[PDB]
């Protein structure tokens, strides 16, 4: 089994700028080389096959080159659209047996930045019918940010530190802007024994913060 | 030209499992060969292996899969992988492609043509159908001319589960979020949507393939 080595494991750049993403091979392939690209929850797409032509309907701005071990992806006059993971693959071995096989690189994330946003920040407080089961879910959400942003849940002043999970969706194909929700879980004996909840969505030095107190829902 | 796996389930750790791939608008011959690549969750593409569709050629695998996989030709338009002794690394959406030609001959080592995923989840858990509960903003906000609503779908085994609104006539600005996975095992996902505020009810349609759920929820503007 070959090993493909992708290089980077993210690249982030603006709208318009170039990027290169490379990979290389522990042993020696064939120049049978492609390359693809996979949004979020969706299928690969093939970009390029034998290293340099193009899949039908790949606009000319994805170019491959490279021969031997090393092979380049490069990607210029980038938009928001074409943020997704790529990953590069190669073949190796004799076609005319059962002995050898393909391998996938380990994807590069591309991150196509656009003017930066500040979330508008929505919080949901628990349904009525959520409390009589023991469990209360507090869900919050970010929206139409960029950069990435980190998330702090605050039960009257007390960053809490478990339950919590976070979800982010990919970037959107048109301003480049990612979405949010962050859900933090407490037991009902816990929830009702407290007053203010806080979701403080920060972007380095800035932070958006949207709260509810309970006797008020 | 199409794809469609089909048969990804919860099984317990060290069983078996039958995955199928089906073409439709087209069916095999030779030329090219179909076969199976794995992605874990929030992991890379592993191949898997491969079998040349007319039979005749070969039959390659992966060296971490010979043995427990195996991949055969069960017609002219479905080819099968069998999965033996599954363990949770395992546990993955199994796609299905067919490698591309640029001629009649053979193939070039790309694969063109791909299904959508079936998944695997190889768990020592029983399914568990989620709990849907509304998403709607504080009774003593304010409201506004539009108003953000939404669904939170809790505590369900295995993935996936389908969030569809008001039976998929709506769709403009509707965010469905990734299903993340908390220490129980048991996956949550919130999806919301944001519409005018007609005072006109939105309802979502929350579907768990694996235990037969189909739950309906209407999301009232929440003021009281």
């Amino acid at each position: 089994d070959v090993v493909m080595t992708q290089t980077p494991a993210s690249v982030e750049a603006a709208v318009g700028g170039t990027v290169t993403i490379k990979c290389q091979a522990s042993q020696s392939i064939s120049n049978y080389f492609s390359w693809y690209q996979q949004k979020p929850g969706q299928p690969p797409k093939l970009l390029i096959y034998k290293a340099s032509t193009l899949a039908s309907g790949v606009p000319s701005r994805f170019k491959g080159s490279g021969s031997g071990t090393e092979f380049t992806l490069t990607i210029s006059d980038l938009e928001c659209a074409d943020a997704a993971t790529y990953y590069c693959q190669s073949f190796y071995g004799s076609v005319t047996s059962d002995y050898g096989g393909f391998a996938f690189g380990g994807g590069t994330e591309v991150v196509v930045k656009g003017d930066p946003v500040a979330p508008t920040v929505l919080i949901f407080p628990p349904a009525a019918d959520q409390v009589a089961t023991g469990t209360v879910t507090i869900v919050c959400v970010a929206n139409k940010y960029f950069p990435d942003v980190t998330v702090t849940w605050e039960v009257d002043g007390t960053t809490q530190t478990t339950g919590i999970e976070n979800s982010k969706t990919p970037q959107n194909s048109a301003d480049c802007t990612y979405n949010l929700s962050s859900t933090l879980t407490l037991t009902s004996t816990q929830y009702n024994s407290h007053k203010e909840y806080t979701c403080k969505v920060t972007q380095g030095t800035t932070s958006v913060v949207q709260s509810f107190n309970r006797g008020d829902c | 030209q199409s794809l469609e796996e089909s048969g990804g389930d919860l099984v317990k750790p060290g069983a078996s499992l039958t995955l199928t791939c089906t073409a439709s608008g087209f069916s095999f011959s030779a030329g090219y060969d179909m076969c199976w690549v794995r992605q874990a969750p929030g992991k890379g593409l592993e191949w898997i292996a491969c079998i040349y569709a007319d039979g005749s050629g070969s039959t390659y695998y992966a060296n971490w899969a010979k043995g427990r996989f195996t991949i055969s030709l069960a017609s002219s338009t479905t080819v099968t992988l069998q999965m033996t002794g599954l363990t949770a690394a395992d546990t993955a959406t199994y796609f299905c492609a067919r490698e591309g030609a640029d001629g009649p001959d053979y193939g070039y080592a790309a694969f063109s043509l791909w299904g959508p995923g079936t998944l695997v989840t190889v768990s020592s858990s029983q399914p568990k159908a989620p709990s849907v509960f509304p998403l709607a903003p504080c009774c003593g906000d304010t409201p506004s001319s539009t108003v953000t609503l939404g669904c939170l779908v809790k505590g369900y085994l295995p993935e996936p589960v389908t969030v569809t609104w008001n039976s998929g006539t709506l769709t403009n600005g509707v965010r469905t979020f990734p299903s993340v996975r908390q220490s129980s095992g048991l996956y949550s996902l919130s999806s919301v949507v944001s519409v005018t505020s007609s005072s006109q009810p939105v309802t979502c349609n929350v579907a768990h393939p694996a235990t037969n759920t189909k739950v309906d929820k209407t999301v009232a503007p929440s003021t009281c």
